[PDB]
Formats: structure tokens, C-alpha cells, sequence
């Protein structure tokens, strides 16, 4: 990367990493305060065959400095790498740091590929035309020549080739001040470099992968100590009922059914109450096309024990009152002739309202026995036709572990 | 097919230098460059082989470069102490600490008269 030096706070999300004392060195960039994205080849015995770069601890002590645009000053943060998470298909790895850097923001990821003719920029700590190792990081300019299967081909504009030490460095495309990561540099012709010569300025970079990062960075949102506030609804317009749950951070997170993790109160109930096509969550939080809930509003103008979802005439709630009676609400109807209600659960298309008795027996109302054994005593907040938080607070589907471990 | 853009700390252009100056270079921390001797002298090495002499420039401190120069006899320093490792013909290595802004010699033009080889040049 041969161009002007830059120390401005536009590209301070970049990083430089070294492996061992003098074994290997390459570039990278932040995707989170705890995570840095680089190439997998940096950790390979043979960088041209990054197949043996397994997940786990680095083979050699690996360290990275973040935001240190100028190597002659102490500005920036220094962190150690503890774990690596390689991409299953291409030359890309996520590095987990021992400690976070909350002061430096990550770079946003691109939603799609750049096309041929698109003006891209790149920044890194690699070699220059006249220096083996630079003092400051430099920014160059490249154009897209073509797009291939999971990668983007670029060329230098007016020279400025990708050289050496640029591996793992970001490819960026900005719009209206917003920077998105479009790919990661892997290989290059290295023309116009100190100590070598070739005419070509061509280079290839791995295509940015938002899902790879999302399911790694947020890999551990759940599986730990979660609240009992769980509900089901279609939150991604997929036709598959998803699951939302509240974590220790007090926020509601959506996990999508295929459970994969998304990006973004005594009892919680969902469902498409207004038939808007976007699942909702006594105040109603309406769903939107982006999967984000809007500001809630009262559903009405305190002696109820349990409330669960129930579909009435295609659209609803059922409330179990402290007097043992169960009523449905749209206008209300009696769900059962007498006060015979028992743990109330949500509904499911078994052939239907599920329920759990104090003796551990599971049944459903059109009651009829739903489970051969009587082991549902400790089960709470059972949600919906497939259908409990479990004794370990891990949601099971009937009991398959829908959540990762 | 394109090579990986990974820094291996191998001196850039070392292959061409061997052909042109006769000196060979291997690994370093990248903060020392081989340059010409023309009013830009920093650390200068004199020998009786290759193209007689050549100069190096320090980009940052600390710095080192494990270059090899047969039959060396003299070194110039400037604005910095220089730690030099040389080796005898019997394989034994020793270290000479040269003062800043002065001139010192090696075996051949030193105390032993031995035709020693430069193994490592290190910047304080």
C-alpha cells in the first residue's frame, strides 16, 4: 500500500499484529472491542495453504496494537490474542483479545459486494516503495476489476499496489461519512515495493462476511444464565417461528429458527397480534421489517396469574385468573366451564392449548395426555406444531437443545 | 499466481545485493536499510571484498540486522553507540562495543590480526 501517511481518526479502528519475536507480521482491523479480523494465513506454517489453521489458542504468542497510527509514540492500545476462530471456507480468521478496547470503535461490515469500477480504499502497515518498515500507516486507492466466488479482485489506481505486510488489512468503501468493510487482503503482485520490482498492481481479497462475524462475536450471548422471559414469534419474516429471550443485560435478544443468534417485566408474550407480518411482544411492542421493536402502548385502559398467547378466529391472549378461571381475549370468552385452572402455557398446532399439571403430567386442550412420562413439574414458561426453559434454563424443543453449547 | 502479502522479516532485495555488492543479508526487525554512501552516512562498513564498502541507515531504535560481510576490517559510527558481533575462522564469536562518533577496527586491523567476519550489526 503506497500512498499518503494518515493518522486521522477515521481509520483508527485498524490494527497491527505480530507473531512470535520475528516469525511473522501482518495487518488487521477491529470488528468489535474484543475482536480483531485478519487473515488466516498469518498463523499458518505455510501461508499459501491456510488449511491447518485450527480454532483455539495461537501456536506462538501473538500480540496486536490498535490505533497506533504512528509507531514512534505510545498512542494506542496493546492487547494479547488468546483465541483464534478461522473461517470454515476462506482465508479469514477472527482473533479474540484477552481484554477489550472500549475506546476504539470497530468498522461496520458491508451488506454486499462492490462491483467492477467501484472506487475502494485500503489502509495498512505493510511495506512502501522506499521503506522496508514504515513509521506511520498509509492509505492507498484501488478499483474493483471483478467479483468472484467469495472474493473480490482489485487493482491499484495510478500505481499503489498491495505489497507485503498488508495481509489481513481491510478493504473499505465509504458513503456519506460511513465506512464499511468490503473485504480482507490476502495476496498481491507486490509491484512498486522496496527491494523488488514488477509491473502488475493486481491483488485479491477475501469477501467480508457479516454472518461469520455475527455468529462468532455474539456466539456466547446465551447458553449461560438467562431469565425466564422467553417468547416465540416470527421476527424475520421467514415463515419459521423464532425465539426471543431476555439476558442479564436487561435487553431482549432474538434468536432465529433454521437457533442462530441475531444482532438485536414479569412475563413476556409474543405473536403477530395485529397481523402486521412482523411478530410483536400490559403494553404491546410492535414488530417492524428490521426486526426491531417500536415503542409500546397499553393494550387496555393485577389479579391475573398467567398470560399466554392464543389464536382466535385466525388472529389473541388467554389469561388465567387467581380464582382458577381461564378467559380468552380479543370482547372476552370463557375457555373452560369451571374454575379448573394448573400451569398455563402457549399454544401449538399439535393436530391446541398445552398445560402442565402439578403432578408433572403434560396435556392439551381442544384434555388429553401429551407426554408418556410425568417430568414437566420443574418446567417453566413453555412456548409454542412443535413446542420449556428447563432445569438448566436452556430452552428445549419437544427435548432437543435448540441452543448451542 | 500471486504471493501472500505476509512480512517474513527477510531483507527485501537481498538476492540482488548479493549479485551487485557481494554482501548478503538475512533477517532483521526491518528498521535498518542498506543505502549508498553519499553524505547520508550513518553506520559505515569497510571490507576488502565485494564492492569495498557500503552504508546503512537507521530508521528507528532499537534496530538490528543479521547481515554477513566476509573479511571486514573497519567501522564508522555516528550519533549512536554500535554493538557489533564478529566471528573468527574457528567459529568462535565475540562482541565489540564501538563508541559513538568514532572509528574502530576488527581482527584484521585490530589486536589479533584475524580475518574475521561480520555476523550481526545492532543499534542501541
Amino acid at each position: 500500500t503506497v500512498g499518503d501517511p494518515t493518522t486521522d481518526a477515521k481509520l483508527d479502528f485498524t490494527a497491527r499484529l505480530t507473531i512470535g519475536t520475528d516469525y511473522r507480521s501482518c495487518s488487521g482491523a477491529l470488528v468489535d472491542t474484543q475482536w480483531v479480523l485478519t487473515a488466516a494465513s498469518c498463523f499458518a506454517d505455510d501461508p499459501n495453504q491456510p488449511d491447518t489453521v485450527a480454532a483455539g489458542k495461537p501456536a506462538q504468542l501473538t500480540r496486536a496494537t490498535v490505533g497506533r497510527a504512528d509507531s514512534n509514540i505510545a498512542n494506542g492500545y496493546v492487547r494479547e490474542v488468546v483465541e483464534l476462530v478461522p473461517h470454515p471456507e476462506r482465508d479469514m480468521v477472527l482473533a479474540r483479545l484477552d481484554k477489550a478496547i472500549p475506546d476504539i470503535a470497530p468498522v461496520r461490515l458491508a451488506s454486499d459486494a462492490p462491483t467492477a469500477g467501484t472506487p475502494l480504499t485500503a489502509v495498512g502497515f505493510g511495506r512502501t516503495k522506499d521503506e522496508w518498515v514504515p513509521i506511520q500507516r498509509h492509505q492507498g486507492a484501488f478499483t474493483v476489476t471483478s467479483v468472484t466466488a467469495g472474493a473480490v479482485n482489485v487493482t491499484g489506481q495510478g500505481g499503489d499496489a498491495i505489497c507485503a505486510g498488508d495481509t489481513g488489512g481491510p478493504l473499505l468503501q465509504d458513503k456519506n461519512g460511513t465506512l464499511h468493510l468490503v473485504g480482507v487482503n490476502n495476496r498481491s503482485m507486490q509491484g512498486g515495493c522496496y527491494g523488488s520490482e514488477t509491473t502488475s498492481t493486481d491483488a485479491i481479497a477475501a469477501m467480508s462476511d457479516a454472518d461469520f462475524v455475527t455468529q462468532t462475536v455474539n456466539r456466547d450471548l446465551g447458553t449461560g444464565n438467562l431469565s425466564d422471559l422467553v417468547a416465540s414469534a416470527d421476527f424475520n419474516s421467514d415463515g419459521r417461528t423464532d425465539v426471543a429471550a431476555v439476558l442479564e443485560d436487561g435487553s431482549l435478544h432474538a434468536f432465529y429458527a433454521k437457533l442462530e443468534y441475531g444482532r438485536e417485566m414479569v412475563q413476556i408474550i409474543g405473536g403477530d397480534f395485529n397481523s402486521d407480518g412482523n411478530g410483536d411482544i400490559l403494553n404491546l411492542y410492535t414488530g417492524t421489517a428490521t426486526g426491531i421493536l417500536n415503542k409500546s402502548k397499553p393494550m387496555w385502559h393485577k389479579t391475573i396469574k398467567q398470560v399466554t398467547r392464543f389464536k382466535f378466529n385466525g388472529r389473541g391472549l388467554v389469561a388465567q385468573w387467581g380464582d382458577g378461571n381461564l378467559y380468552g381475549y380479543y370482547t372476552k370468552v370463557k375457555m373452560w366451564p369451571d374454575a379448573t385452572w394448573t400451569r398455563l402455557t402457549g399454544t401449538a398446532d399439535i393436530n391446541d392449548l398445552t398445560a402442565v399439571r402439578d403432578d408433572g403430567s403434560l396435556n392439551w386442550y381442544a384434555a388429553r395426555k401429551l407426554w408418556p412420562d410425568n417430568t414437566w413439574t420443574p418446567m417453566k414458561r413453555i412456548i409454542g406444531g412443535d413446542i420449556a426453559v428447563g432445569g438448566q434454563s436452556t430452552l428445549l424443543l419437544y427435548g432437543i437443545a435448540m441452543r448451542p453449547a | 499466481e500471486m504471493p501472500q502479502a505476509v512480512e517474513d522479516f527477510s531483507y527485501p532485495g537481498a538476492a540482488k545485493i548479493q549479485a551487485e555488492t557481494g554482501a548478503i543479508l538475512k533477517r532483521g526487525n526491518g528498521h535498518m536499510l542498506m543505502t549508498s554512501c553519499d553524505g547520508s552516512e550513518d553506520i559505515q562498513v569497510m571490507s576488502r571484498t565485494g564492492q569495498k564498502d557500503f552504508c546503512f541507515n537507521v530508521m528507528a531504535k532499537p534496530a538490528y540486522l543479521t547481515l554477513e560481510v566476509p573479511q571486514a576490517y573497519g567501522i564508522w559510527t555516528s550519533a549512536d553507540p554500535v554493538k557489533t558481533t564478529i566471528k573468527d575462522t574457528d567459529g568462535t564469536a565475540t562482541v565489540i562495543n564501538a563508541p559513538a562518533n568514532d572509528f574502530t577496527g576488527y581482527g584484521e586491523a585490530g589486536s589479533t590480526g584475524e580475518p574475521t567476519t561480520l555476523i550481526e550489526l545492532r543499534v542501541a
